[PDB]
Formats: structure tokens, sequence, C-alpha cells
């Protein structure tokens, strides 16, 4: 949401998952995003709808995206002797999507 | 108890229709029960006169009780003659009377609403006037008479009231309100006059 | 415009509209309406050439949630549908009908559906003579492993409830949840704009992804959940708004899965203060049971292969389910008609059960030597009271008998006591296991009084029962070595 | 312009595959197998049916989706248990 | 015969209801085992509510009501039994409580055995959650 | 005071009143409020014992006319008020029972556990009294018949519940389920009231 | 004023402000002191079925004070806008109690006000009872006025509305 | 006409008129040996326990005498109470009661209040068209009380203002070319939570409270409430709460929702003993 510089009221503008609605969203270096930035795609990747309730703007956008993300194992090399959960920093709620 | 709550001190509209159906009406028979000079079972009823029924001659107007006229009109064996007050000219005259005298009701028969409903439902093809106009004038009379009633229910004292020329169905529907508001305004008065 | 009708990658579009005379004060923000109007044109002087601002002049509004207030703060229910509701309330299986019709596509989760029914009906509000008021709304928290259909339940509750707001924990700020002070572009004067907890007033707000909220945003719900008022002192404004909303929040324990190896307090990052507001705190788990997995798979496949559109319709027409448009009306009618109050026999049961619950929590805390993450407080006694009153309310019973108390106690034991009962000295346990393994033979049994003489809480016997090496059979009076 | 339907299918095979996936996930595994991974099989089968522009998901388009899902699950396991898991799941990918 | 009588289950508030299919049609259900002792307790409780109060007028407090009370006197109607821990107790539909049978004066004109429903009287103690019975009959 | 239990009793009686009014669900009288009846009856016994205690204490003791008259008078008034509340509750229940008996003498003879023993005996004898009335002199007319006027002689009906075959006065009716008749309204009134035929 | 009339029974059981006149001994069973008597010149709230009798038998034992529901404030409210008065909150049985008060005290001025109030409110409740909803395929004013009727007017309205509904149902069948 | 109904009683002024009978009754009750206990226990009858907190609240309602000494010295006569304790110990219900009872009380919350909103906001007048000060939530409560719920949640930038007010009882404004000194002679009662979820008796009462000692020093009484799990006390509290929840208003039937109309405006304008 942003304060419109001309009309001076809060307005809602979409991001990557809205510009890619009914398309594909490509997230290179998935494991290097901040956790509090990576958790923001949990709803739009399963429910396929972005819910915003900021600055008095209560609305639920629609984002029918299809995330394709490229990750990188811990340490730079995939250790085949360890399970998957021990090779990545991602958790179950984001790995299950 | 024996008598249900909604039948305590009033008549259900079905009972009003029952009362109205006992009034004589004039019909044109489509059969002929008049025995010739040259068997057959006679009516011999106990709550009315069977004389006009054993002497029916086709297309010769007689008068029979309304609940029998309807019974014959269930088949094609009679033709109910609409009363003279149920014509467009007379309904217009009554409407003009109502619009001219805003203090008193017109002299319509006590069963005008019930009779109009019954004849419109069961004898819809026996009117010399278009029924779509008779309905529109019956409704107009009902509306004017409802306006006059609501402006007289503004005179609900505790002594009495004169609802002259009011019909039977209108009185029946106004009974539980008038007769229960006047009772309270009488109880208040008698409580005050306890000296 | 409807969120399901916006084109691809487009923001929803607004449209100025004008009511007049008897079509005014007919709708409230957030309600979905169908309008019959004249798409007209007016040239507001507020940036092209010969442009004209469009608007619709309303000639008829057909909401589906009643007028201002609920049914205009009274009952606008046609006589035939009121009689239908009365006939419905006398159904001996009304509780099962309501439970079976809450998200019919979600297999299992019977207890959560029952708690959702109680949340939708809500308790009975009280206003004491001395001034303080007691809230009558139920807050439910749904913790558990991912993939357990918590968000689907929240989305369904957002539909069935007459007034509901669906928000996600991530994309939601404190000033956007309760009330936002905004500056009028024309008059330069500050004013409030209601948030999610004001739009959902008189209904339920579903906060999905609860644990993702910023720590300074989740605090703003503390007053609006218990006191049910929003206090604002900003920019020269000083008001105490009203938010009589039930909060149905779905969260996620840290590490995604519950990870019962870790302590129960480690999985839940919510403070005790926030956890105390919630009346029922469900912790669901993935059982990984083959017989249940087959049932879930066969149900989901039937959902996908068009079989739902036939089976659900057949069940609804059979009378074992209620359509959304009918349950919504019934919920509104029950909330505006009945506010049950406890009978003295019910109150005695509630008190004697609260004492038991607190004693159990005390002994668990003493054994673990650490405060329980899930708290049991007087607010939970009021939670059981509200659940009892909602159970009575759905039957339109003016007084809550002991049946409702028994069911409310069962619901609380199935949700909050279950959440609080999760468990991860050791030398004593090892000594006990070794001595009973060597002394008690593999195929025989010994009575428990004898083991007590040998000696505590003796959780070692329960642990061994988990390992299937012993087995308590004769009503707990006989400990039998099962064969391990 | 294509929306394949899952009318003709053997739901028993998909249910058995899902049950086996969960059983091997809980024991000797770490990849989370929820109901989302059951719906993933159906979604991948529908995508495969879209590739042939078909309006109905065939048995081949379902067996291929099952193979894709079980392969992605197996290849993410530790090398110690991968052979056993592949042997256990071989009975569902019969034909390829 | 025992297999041809009328099923009479007592509705707990006030009612004595009547209840009245194959090879294994005689097999009882689990709820029958659950309610086997509950029905017996309800019958005994009705008998007490008809006789004792009209003859002797202390009330019968359900065992669940003894928790917060510290030293008050109560009259309990419960099923005497032995706990799994090996100490005597009374079982009630509302709960159970251990009883200190020492220093008890029983009515000598009765047989007291585990499983028989008794009318104990004593002072509850919350220090160890025990009911110090004084006279049981 | 002393009528609070009676006040609650008559409040519940009002609820039963409007309750049964509600159109015609022919609702069953809410189970007798035995518990409230017992308390107020016990409340009456305490008041009567207080009068007995005061009267004997007045005789042996030196009590002036003032208190001896006034305490007795107030206790008598409280007892009268409790009697009135009990009487109003019982009379409403009796009126509803009479309505049910009159309407269901042609419908059914029925949960009966909602009635006390006295009320059950009252209803059981009242049915016999009604049958005595329907047989003494007014036997020609069906005194238990419908009170709606007989508008139309011939009606058409649809069979709701299958009843095999039922003999009428002259012929016979084959009550096949979901089969429509066209018969005189006279000979099917009892079946329509009972709940086997539906239309009009 | 029937004996078995539940409306009258409930109307009787309403507390009324009344001061005492005698230092009466031994009373007050449930008046905050069972054994301890009631002092003279004590103001107490008593049910009408008790205060009515105690204010006539004897100087009478109990003197009845003007209740708030008939105070000059309520009288002015009645005389100002009879239709828009929330008489259900003032007293759910206002009219029965007013009739009883007039009967007790022969108040020729309270009666002259309550009768006009009843007439003016009867006009409006007839207007609301005779207006029947018609489906093209309840009004806000009707539902917001029906909340301001005592238990007496709520019965007159029910009876008249049922009569109008029956007449409409019969005519248009 | 302007008729100042106030005190949340919906029809009477904040300065309630005192009849001679009322003053006589007040003087009669002032002679009781335990008038303090009666008045304190009568404050919030629905809140079981917390007798000492009720006594402190009553003492705060009639604050001490204020000394306007010479040489500019000013000894405040208002009592400030801070309540920090475990969740659900009626910390906020007591604040709500003080709101509903005190003649002039202003409700405030930690999250929903900024320093500008607590002291003064420089807005612009619309009738005249000029800069003006608007009294904040804690200047409006001058000679009253301020009920700051969730005290510890206040941001540090928004906490310096209340520190200044409790220090010298006047706010100062130095923005938009305005140099005034508004008077805020209010007595603050605040409810706070421990740093962790619940109070920890194993730590000193400094790391349990998330407020600076320079701010806790301005509170006359710092009451620490603990939700200790007992058995007798739990039974007493449960019985009391269940008695409270069974309360039925006079003019209402059982199982009937408590609708509110507040149309008590039948008229506009003025129209020994041991209990
Ligand atoms: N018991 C069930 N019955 C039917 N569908 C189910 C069931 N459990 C899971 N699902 C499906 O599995 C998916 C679960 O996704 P969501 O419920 O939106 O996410 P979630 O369950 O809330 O888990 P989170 O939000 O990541 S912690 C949906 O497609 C559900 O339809
Ligand atoms: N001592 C008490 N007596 C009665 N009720 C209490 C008591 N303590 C807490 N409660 C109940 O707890 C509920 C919530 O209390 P609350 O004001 O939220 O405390 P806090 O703000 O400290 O969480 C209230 O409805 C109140 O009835
Ligand atoms: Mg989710
Ligand atoms: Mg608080």
């Amino acid at each position: 949401v942003r304060k419109d510089p001309i009309t001076k009221e809060w307005t809602l503008e979409g991001g990557a998952l809205v510009l890619a609605d009914k398309g594909v969203c490509l997230i290179d270096e998935f494991d290097k995003m901040n956790d509090q930035d990576r958790t923001s795609i949990h709803e739009a990747m399963e429910q396929q709808s972005i819910s915003i309730s900021k600055a008095g703007i209560v609305t639920t956008l629609q984002a029918r995206c299809s995330i394709i993300a490229a990750a990188n194992p811990n340490g730079g090399r995939y250790n085949s002797t360890l399970p998957l959960a021990q090779n990545v920093s991602l958790t179950e709620p984001i790995l299950s999507r | 108890m024996s008598l249900p709550a909604h039948l305590q001190q009033t008549f259900s509209p079905e009972e009003i229709q029952f009362i109205v159906e006992n009034e004589p009406i004039k019909i044109f028979p489509r059969i002929t029960t008049r025995q010739k000079i040259r068997n057959h079972t006679r009516w011999q009823l106990i709550t009315t006169d069977d004389k006009a029924l054993n002497n029916m001659v086709a297309m010769r107007s007689t008068e029979v009780v309304l609940w029998i006229a309807l019974l014959l009109k269930q088949q094609s064996k009679c033709s109910i003659v609409a009363p003279q007050w149920l014509t467009t000219k007379e309904l217009d005259r009554k409407i003009q009377y109502e619009k001219t005298h805003p203090d008193r009701f017109s002299e319509l028969p006590w069963n005008w609403l019930v009779l109009a409903r019954i004849l419109f439902n069961k004898a819809k093809d026996d009117f010399h006037d278009p029924i779509h106009e008779l309905r529109g004038k019956i409704q107009d009379l009902r509306e004017i008479r409802q306006i006059k009633v609501l402006k007289g229910l503004k005179y609900l004292n505790e002594s009495h009231l004169q609802l002259d020329n009011l019909s039977l169905l209108e009185i029946n529907e106004l009974r539980p309100f008038i007769t229960e508001i006047m009772d309270k305004l009488r109880e208040i008065h008698t409580a005050s006059l306890t000296a | 415009e409807i969120p399901e009708l916006v084109p691809v990658g487009e923001m929803p579009r607004n449209l100025t509209m004008t009511c007049d005379r008897y079509l005014t004060n007919k709708v409230i923000p957030g309600t979905r309406v169908t309008i019959v109007g004249i798409y007209s044109i007016y040239n507001s002087k507020n940036s092209g050439v010969a442009i004209r601002t469009p608007y619709i002049k309303i000639l008829g509004i057909q909401s589906d949630v009643e007028t201002s207030s609920i049914w205009n703060s009274v009952t606008m229910f046609t006589e035939e549908e009121e009689e239908e509701f009365l006939q419905l309330s006398r159904n001996p299986k009304l509780y099962e009908i309501l439970t079976n019709s809450i998200a019919p596509s979600i297999f299992g989760n019977e207890d959560i559906k029952k708690a959702i029914v109680c949340l939708l009906m809500g308790g009975s509000k009280k206003i004491l003579p001395d001034g303080m008021r007691l809230r009558g709304d139920i807050n439910v928290l749904l913790l558990g492993d991912p993939g357990t259909a918590k968000s689907q339940l929240l989305k369904f509750v957002e539909k069935v409830s007459p007034i509901a707001v669906y928000t996600s924990g991530k994309g939601s700020s404190a000033a956007g949840l309760t009330a936002s002070v905004q500056r009028d572009p024309m008059t330069r004067e500050f004013y409030l704009e209601g948030g999610a907890m004001v739009l959902a007033d008189g209904g339920v707000v579903c906060i999905d992804e609860f644990d993702k909220m910023r720590d300074e945003d989740r605090v703003a719900i503390h007053e609006a959940m218990e006191q049910q008022t929003i206090s604002i002192a900003k920019a020269g404004i000083t008001t105490v708004l009203n938010s009589r909303t039930s909060v149905l929040a779905a969260a996620n324990p840290i590490y995604g899965r519950y990870d019962d190896l870790k302590s129960p307090g480690d999985n839940i990052d919510f403070q005790t203060t926030i956890l105390s507001r919630f009346d029922m705190i469900f912790i669901v788990k993935d059982d990984h049971n083959e017989e249940r997995d087959i049932s879930i798979a066969n149900h989901v496949i039937n959902i996908h292969t068009g079989n739902a559109n036939a089976m659900q319709n057949q069940q609804e027409e059979n009378g074992s389910e209620i359509s959304i448009e009918k349950m919504k009306r019934y919920i509104t009618y029950c909330r505006l008609k009945c506010a049950p109050r406890l009978s003295p026999q019910a109150a005695e049961k509630l008190s004697s059960n609260f004492v038991t619950i607190r004693k159990q929590l005390l002994i668990n805390e003493l054994e673990s030597t650490e405060r329980s993450s899930i708290p049991i407080t007087i607010r939970q006694l009021e939670a059981i009271i509200r659940i009892t009153e909602s159970l009575a309310k759905l039957e339109l019973s003016p007084i809550a008998q002991e049946r409702h108390v028994d069911e409310a106690i069962r619901l609380f034991q199935a949700s909050t006591m279950d959440a609080a009962s999760q468990d991860p000295s050791l030398s004593e346990i090892r000594r006990f296991e070794q001595e009973l393994k060597r002394r008690l033979p593999i195929g025989w049994s010994t009575s428990y009084q004898t083991l007590r003489r040998e000696f505590a809480l003796d959780k070692a016997l329960y642990a061994l029962e988990k390992h299937e090496t012993i087995q308590l059979r004769h009503q707990g009076q006989n400990i039998y070595r099962s064969g391990v | 312009k294509i929306y394949p339907k899952l009318h003709q299918m053997d739901m028993d095979k998909v249910s058995r595959v899902y049950a086996d996936l969960r059983r091997e996930s809980i024991s000797t595994g770490s990849f989370p197998i929820t109901v989302r991974h059951l719906e993933s099989i159906l979604r991948i089968a529908e995508s495969f049916a879209k590739m042939r522009l078909s309006e109905f998901v065939s048995s081949y388009d379902l067996d291929r989706a099952i193979k894709v899902v079980v392969d992605s699950f197996v290849d993410a396991q530790k090398v110690s248990v991968r052979r056993q898991l592949r042997r256990s799941f071989a009975i569902y990918t019969l034909g390829h | 015969n025992a297999s041809q009588q009328q099923r009479f289950s007592y509705n707990p508030h006030k009612m004595q209801f009547i209840f009245v299919g194959g090879i294994a049609g005689f097999l009882p259900d689990i709820e029958d085992k659950v309610q086997m002792f509950l029905t017996r307790y309800y019958l005994t409780n009705d008998r007490v509510m008809r006789n004792e109060n009209f003859q002797n007028s202390m009330s019968i407090t359900p065992i669940k009501n003894l928790l917060g009370r510290d030293a008050q006197n109560f009259l309990l109607l419960g099923l005497l039994n032995k706990n799994f821990k090996g100490n005597w107790s009374l079982e009630d539909p509302s709960g159970s409580v251990e009883i200190d049978i020492s220093q008890t004066i029983p009515t000598q004109g009765h047989y007291y055995v585990p499983g028989c429903m008794v009318l104990v009287e004593g002072i509850y103690y919350s220090v160890g959650n025990k009911f110090h019975v004084t006279s049981m009959t | 005071m002393y009528g609070d239990l009676g006040n609650k009793l008559v409040l519940e009686a009002k609820r039963t009143k409007q309750l049964y009014a509600r159109s015609n669900q022919d609702v069953n009288l809410p189970m007798y409020h035995e518990d409230i009846i017992r308390n107020i009856l016990k409340e009456v016994s305490n008041l009567r014992k207080n009068t007995e205690y005061l009267k004997e204490q007045q005789q042996l003791g030196m009590l002036d006319d003032k208190v001896a008259k006034c305490q007795y008078f107030v206790t008598l008034l409280c007892m009268e008020r409790n009697k009135r509340c009990l009487l109003a509750y019982q009379r409403l229940r009796t009126d509803i029972l009479d309505s049910m008996a009159w309407n269901n003498n042609g419908l059914d003879l029925m949960d009966t556990n909602n009635l006390s023993h006295q009320e059950q005996e009252y209803l059981k004898e009242y049915c016999d009294l009604i049958t005595d009335l329907k047989s003494g002199d007014l036997v020609d007319i069906d005194l238990s018949g419908s009170l709606v006027p007989p508008s139309d002689v011939f009606i058409d009906v649809r069979v709701l519940k299958d009843a095999g075959e039922i003999q009428t006065e002259y012929g016979v009716f084959n009550l096949i389920k979901d089969s429509q008749f066209f018969v005189r309204q006279s000979d099917v009134e009892r079946l329509i009231q009972q709940g086997y035929l539906q239309k009009i | 004023m029937g004996y078995y009339d539940i409306d009258d029974v409930l109307a009787d059981g309403t507390e009324f402000p009344c001061k005492f006149q005698y230092d009466i001994p031994g009373l007050g069973y449930l008046e905050n002191n069972p054994g301890r008597p009631i002092t003279k010149n004590t103001k107490l709230s008593l049910p009408l079925w008790l205060a009515r009798i105690l204010a006539i038998v004897g100087v009478p034992f109990v003197e009845l004070l003007p209740p708030d529901m008939f105070s000059t404030k309520v009288m002015n409210a009645i005389k100002t806008d009879p239709v828009a008065l929330d008489l259900h909150s003032i007293n759910s049985h206002f009219f029965s109690l007013a009739i009883k008060w007039i009967m007790l005290f022969s108040e020729k001025e309270l009666a002259n006000v309550v009768s006009e109030l009843l007439l003016q409110r009867a006009q409006e409740l007839n207007h609301h009872a005779s207006s029947l909803s018609i489906d093209l395929n309840t009004n806000i004013a009707t539902s917001t006025f029906l909340l301001k009727l005592e238990e007496m007017e709520k019965e007159i309205y029910k009876k008249s509305h049922e009569s109008y509904k029956d007449t409409k149902r019969w005519m248009f069948k | 006409t302007v008729y100042p109904l106030h005190a949340r009683s919906t029809g009477v002024a904040a300065r309630q008129m005192l009849t001679d009978f009322d003053i006589r009754n007040i003087n009669k009750l002032s002679k009781k040996k335990d008038i303090f206990d009666i008045l304190s226990q009568s404050l919030a009858p629905s809140i079981y326990g917390h007798d000492h907190i009720k006594k402190a609240i009553l003492l705060m309602l009639m604050g001490g005498v204020e000394k306007n000494l010479e040489n500019g010295s000013h000894l405040r006569g208002d009592i400030n109470i801070l309540m920090v304790g475990d969740p659900s110990t009626a910390k906020s219900q007591l604040l709500r009661f003080v709101l509903n009872t005190a003649s002039l009380a202003i409700a405030t919350t930690g999250r929903g209040s900024s320093g500008v909103g607590l002291t003064a906001a420089v807005t612009t007048d619309r009738e005249t068209g000029e800069r003006r000060l608007e009294a904040g939530a804690m200047v409006l409560a001058d000679r009253g009380v301020v009920c700051i719920d969730e005290f510890d949640k206040m941001t540090d930038v928004d906490r310096v203002a209340i520190h200044e007010v409790m220090e010298q009882q006047t706010v100062t404004i130095a923005k938009a070319g305005i140099h005034t000194t508004l008077n805020a002679r209010c007595s603050v009662i605040a409810a706070a939570n421990p740093v962790f979820g619940q109070y920890d008796v194993n730590r000193d009462p400094h790391q349990n409270i998330a407020l600076p000692d320079s701010l806790l020093s301005r509170f006359d009484l710092l009451f620490v409430v603990t939700d200790d799990i007992n058995e007798i006390r739990d039974r007493s509290i449960s019985e009391h709460v269940l008695r409270t929840h069974r309360y039925l208003p006079p003019g209402y039937l059982e199982g009937e929702p408590v609708r509110e109309r507040l149309n008590l405006s039948l008229a506009v304008g003025e129209d020994t003993e041991i209990p």
C-alpha cells in the first residue's frame, strides 16, 4: 500500500505474485531470501490469494501464480548422505507447498 | 378447551362465508325437475324450502339458497344470476356516494364482500359486465371504506359507537380490535369512577 | 468489484454510488450487494479534457446479510422462515446437522467443526449493574502441522458467518487491524477508518498465518479480543470504539511440524498473555495412520473427480446437511433471539470441573518444574461458560442444562487440555525399568500395589506401555508384561 | 482452452501410493508428505493430460504423474535407504 | 426368564423408561457395560432421595463437589471399591475420592463388601485429597 | 419475599402459554416443573409451621393482639399468593390438556411422560367423559368433529402413509401410497385429521 | 382481573415503594432480617399483591408512595408523544398496573391521561397490524415499534393482526 | 441550551447534585468504624479478591491535598497506581471500573496511543483558519484519572510524554511556532504485564517489568498480582464468577438477549447505619 502523491490517500498496488497472476513466478536463489520475506508467499502459493489489511485497506487480492524456485543446499554442495531437511534451511510449511 | 383460542369471541372468515351461503340467490336452471302431467327423488330438505327446487324449469329464474346454487354451479346445471348491486353502474353509484359523503358508509348489502368473492370464484362467467372491471370497482369500494373506518377508529370512546351500514366481513375483521380497545377504555373509566 | 471477478493481474475497481431517501442507511461496509441503478455521469471539478466521472444512481439494493446493524438491531425474519427455524431447533440431531455442514469437504476434524459451530453461535453477553461487562464471543486457535486443512476451515468460516473478515497474519498491520487515523485530503482534518476488527464487528475475523504477525502487530489484538473495545489516542482523537468480534486464528508451531521430542513450550512461540485469550487452542497432528490415510485419500479423490457436487447435494437434500445460505440465516436468528444463562446445577458442574482442571495443571507444572506454555486461568472458566451458552443457544434453549455443560467440558478437554497435556528423574526411570525387567518375568504379571510397595507418579509404566513391554489390563490393577 | 477431467481413473492405485508415501515418510525419511502431495499427483496428471490437449486424464497420464511424484520423493532421500525405497515403490511404476 | 424381561433404564432426572436380530443378537453392546453401574447408582440414589431425606435432613453431595472445600462435613453416596493404588475409595458418577477408613463406626447390621453402595459421612481434607469417613451405612 | 418461586413458576407458565399458542404445532406441554412445585409446596409447609409455631407461642406467651394478628395475616397473604401461582400454572396446563384432548380425540391418544400422575389420570378420564358426551344424546352429530364449516362436499385427497385397505361405509378405500382420490369430504375427515390423507 | 389470568398474576408481583406506619414486630421474613422486626417509618419495596392489602387494613400498616412509573416525568412523556414512548422499558405491564393504581386511589387525573395514551397508541398499533407484507416473487418501522409495547398491547396487536391476516388469506385464496 | 449530562450515568451531570438527605446520610456513614472497608469492598463487587488494590483505587479516587508551595514548588496530591501481574487477574476490569466510576476518566491503551495523541496535537482550526492546539488524551483528563491499559506496550518515543506528566504534571509544546504549557494534573492508573508471559518469582522485580526505573519511581503503589494455582481459592473464584455470569437484569426474561436502547431521555434538563 502507498499514499498516492496526487490524491493523498492509501492505495493498493500489486507485486511480483500479482503481475504474474495466472502465470509463473520465478524465484532464483530461494534459500538466500530473508525468512520474513520468504514467509510472505505462504498464502499466495497455497490459497492463491493475497490478503492485505493494512492502512484501512481490507481486501483479498487474487494471485493464481505457479512458483518455480531455484535453491542451493547448505554449504554449496548437496550431501547425499543426509536427508533433505538437513541439506536446506527451508522448513516443512514451505517445503510442503 | 372445547373451542379453540382463535374462535373465542369472533367468527373465522370461513364461518362468515358459511353464514352468507345460507342467503337465497336467483339462478337460471340448466335442468328441469318439474314433473310433467303424463321414478324421481325429491329434495325434501329440512333447513330450507324445497318447493323451488322440485319445480325448476330450464332457463326459468327461481330462487334457491346460495350453498345449493353453488352446488349446482359445480356442474353445468345452473347459472347464478348476479345481484343487481353487483353491476358496474351500481358500483359506480356507490363509489360516488362514498366519495360524496365522507362521514357515513354507503348502503351496500351486509354480505357484499363475501358474495363478491364467492361469485367471482365460482360463477366467473355469469356476469353481464367484464369481471376484470367488477373486481377493480369492488377493490375501490373496499379501499374507500377502509379509509373511512381508520378515521372513525379515532372515535373509540368508552360509551358506545355507531358503525352504520358497515358490512359483515369488515365488522368481523375489526371486532378483536374495537371490542378489546373499548374494553380497556371502559375498565379505566370504571376504575376512576370507584367513588 | 467481487474478488472473484477481477481480471488477471488487476486491482479491484471502485465505483461511486448514491442512495436516496428509503435506500439510505441500508448497507454497511464489507457487505456484498447487487444493485439495480442508472449508470450516470457527473463532471466533478477535481485530469484530461472533456472527461466525466462516472457513478451509479441506486434504484434498488439486495444485500444478503440484512441492513445496518444485524436485521437492523432486531428481527426482520419472515414468519414462514421463523417457523422453519423453530422446527429446525427441535431436531434432536441439530448438533450433528450443524457439525456435518461445516466445510463438508474437510474429512474428519469433527472436534474442530464442533468448536467452529460454537464460535459461530457465540456465548451470551452480560452487563452487570456495577458497570463491567462480560464478553460473549469465543476465540479459537488452530495450531498444528501443515496440510491439516486449517486455512480451508478458516476460508469456509469466512463464508458461512453472516459478518466475517479474512486476513492473513503476514500482510496485516496493527493500525490496519483495529483502526487507522487518516488525514482528510480536503479538510486537512484527521479521522478514523475502521480496520479488520471493526469491519468484522458483530461477526468473526479469521486471522490466517497467525504466527507470522510482527510482534508489535499481534499486541494490538489484545484489547479487542478480551475487552472488545479499541482505544485510540492519536492526532488529537480520543475514542473507544467497539469490536465485538470472535477471532478464529490459525497458526503454525515452530519448525513446521510439532516435533513432540522438543518441549511443548518450545514449539509454541506465542506468549502466555496472547494464548490466554483463546477459548479453545486446538493442536492437530498428522497421525500417519494407514487406515485413516486411505480414507482421506479416497475422500479427496472423490472431491476432485466431480463426485462432491453430487454427494454433497444429495446429503443436503436428504436433510443431514444445511446449505450456507440457510445456516447463515439460522445463525443470525439464534444470535438475535436466544441468550441462555446457566442453571445452578450447571454452575456447580462448571466450578467443580474448573477446580479439577487447575489441579491437573498444577501437578503437571510441579512435575515438570516449569510453567506450562498453555495457560489455564479464570478466562478459561469463562470460556467453558461461553461454550455452554453457545451449545444451549444453537438449540434456542433459554436455560443451559447439564447436557450442554458436559459437552462443553468435553470440548475443552479435547482442545485446550489436549494442547496443554503434551509431554516430551531419568535415573529413577532407568532404575525402575531395569529392576522390573529383571524381577518381573517376560510372560507373567504383577499387581501395581506391589510395585508401589517396591518404590511416585511412575510415568515409567506408561512409557513402557508405549514401548509395548508391559500392559495394564485388569482396570489398572494388574501390570502384565506383554512380551517385550 | 483445455481443462482435463479425472473421470476414468483407479482411485485405489492413487490411495495406495499415498498411503505408502506417508508410511515411508514417517519412518526413514524427512520429506513431508501431507495431503498436498496427494493432490499434487492429480494436478500433475491433469498437466500431462493438458500436454496431449486431451480433455480426459488417461491411465498413462496418471501413471506418469505417480512416477514423477514417487521419483521426486525417492531421489531426495539419503543414499542408505534410497535402494530400499525404490524397490518398495517399483510396483507402482510398472511399465517404465 | 432373565432373557425375557422388560428393559427398564432410568432417565437420570426423573423417569423409568422402557426400551424393550440374528445369531449374535444377544451380545451386549459396550455402552451397556458403561451404563451397567450408572443405572444401579441412579436407582439407589432415587431410593435414598425418597427414604433418607424424608426420614433422616442432610443432603447428598456429589463427590466432584468436595474439591475446593477444606474441612466441611458431607454425606456421600458412592460405590465402595479398591483403587488401583490399593486403597479404598468411593466411586460416583461425578468422580471418586479416597477414604480414610480408620476411626470409622459402621452399622453392625450390614455386610460391607467392595462393590456395594454405601452412605458415608465425614470431613473432606484437601491436604491429601482424602475423605475421613466417620460413619458409613 | 416468599412468592419468588411462584413468580418464576408463572413466568414459565407464560412461556408455555405463548409456546403452545404459536400457530398449531400442537406442542407437548413442557414436562411438569416438578422441582419448582416441590420447593413452593415446601415453602408453604414452612409458612404453615410458622403459623402453628406462632399460635402456640401466642397462647402460652404474653403476646398482644398487634403482632399475633399481623404476622399471621402476612403469612396468610403469602400462602394465598403461592396458592394463586400454583393454581394459575395448573389451570393453564389443564386448559392445554383439554384442548389437546378435544383436538386429538379424532387424531391420536398420546410423549406422555411430560404429565404428572394426576394430570395423566385427568386426561385419561377426560377422554372417557368426552366419549360419554358423544354418545348420550348428541350422538347424531359428531361432537368431536372439525369446527371448520363444511364448504365443499367433494374433495380430492392424496395418500401420505400407506395403510393397505380400509373399509368405508359402502365400498372400500385402497390407501395405496401416493395415489389420489376424489371422494366426499364426509367419509375421509377422520383419516385426514389422523394424518393419512393430505389434500384439503 | 381474572384469578387465573397469568398477565394479572405477574402484574400483581411487582415491587412498589411504600413506607411503613407502625413499629411492627416479628415481620421481615425475607426483608433482609427474618427474626429482627421492621421499624416504623421505614421505606420498603413490596409486591403489589401484598402492599395493596397492607395499605387498607389496620391508620393502615403501610403507606403507599407514588411509584416512579407514574411520576410527573413519565406523565409528561406520555402527554408529549404517546406513540413514540418506550412503554415496555418503563413497565412490561404498565396498563394493568395503571388500572390497579387508579382503582386503588380513584385518581381521576391519571386515568384521564392513561386512557388518551391508550387511544393514541391503539391508532398506531392498528395501523401496524392491518398492514400485511406482500411478496412480489417485515418493515423496519413495524419491527422497531413492536419493541415498545407492553404485554397488554402485545396481545391486542397479535389478535388484530391474526384477524386481518385471516381475512386476507380467505379473500385472496 | 447545553445540558451537561456526564459521569457515564446517562442523565446526571458529572457534579451530581447533593440533596440534604444525601449529605446527612454521607455524614452518618462517615462515622462508621470501618467506613474504609465498606467503601473499598463496595467498589467492584464483581471482582473477587484484590481487596488491597480496591483500597488503593479508592484512595486514588480522592487524592491527597495538593501543595502549591512558594518559590515555584508544587507538591502533587494525585496518587498513581501501577498493576503488573499474570494474565487474567482482573487487571483491566479494574481499569474499566475506574473508567465507569471516576467523575472524569480517559481510557488509553499502550498500542493505540502516541505521544502527540497523549499530550497535544497541532491541528488547524476550520472556523477561523489558524494553527491551534488540540488537547490530548492525558490533558483532557486534567483533574481526573487516566487508565492506561497495556502499559508496557507503549513505544519508548511515546513513553517520554507520560514520564514528563507524572513528573511535573504539565506538558510543554514547542512545535509549529507554539510555546505553551498545558496543565495535566491527572492521576494515572496503569496495568502492565511482566516481561515474560507470567511473573517470575525467581527474579528480582526489575527484570520482570519492561519499564525503566525512572518511570516506575513515579508510581505511588506498584501492585504485583500473581495467579497462583490453589484449590480453595480456585473454588471460591469459580463460584463467584459463576454467580456473576448468572446475573439477570430486572426487566428481562430468562434466555432473552440483553438489548440496549439507552432511551432513558424521558426529559431533557433537570427534570449508625451499617450497610
Ligand atoms: N482432511 C482433509 N480433507 C480434505 N482436504 C484436506 C484435508 N487435509 C488437507 N486437505 C487439503 O490439503 C490442502 C491443505 O492446504 P491448507 O489447508 O490451505 O494449508 P494448511 O492446512 O492451513 O497448512 P498450513 O496453512 O501450511 S500450516 C488443501 O488443498 C486441502 O483441501
Ligand atoms: N479476581 C477475579 N474475580 C472475578 N473475575 C476475575 C478475577 N480475575 C479475573 N477475572 C475474570 O477474567 C476476565 C478477564 O480479566 P482481564 O481484565 O482480561 O485481566 P487481564 O487484563 O489481567 O488479562 C474477566 O472477565 C474477569 O471476569
Ligand atoms: Mg494456511
Ligand atoms: Mg489486560
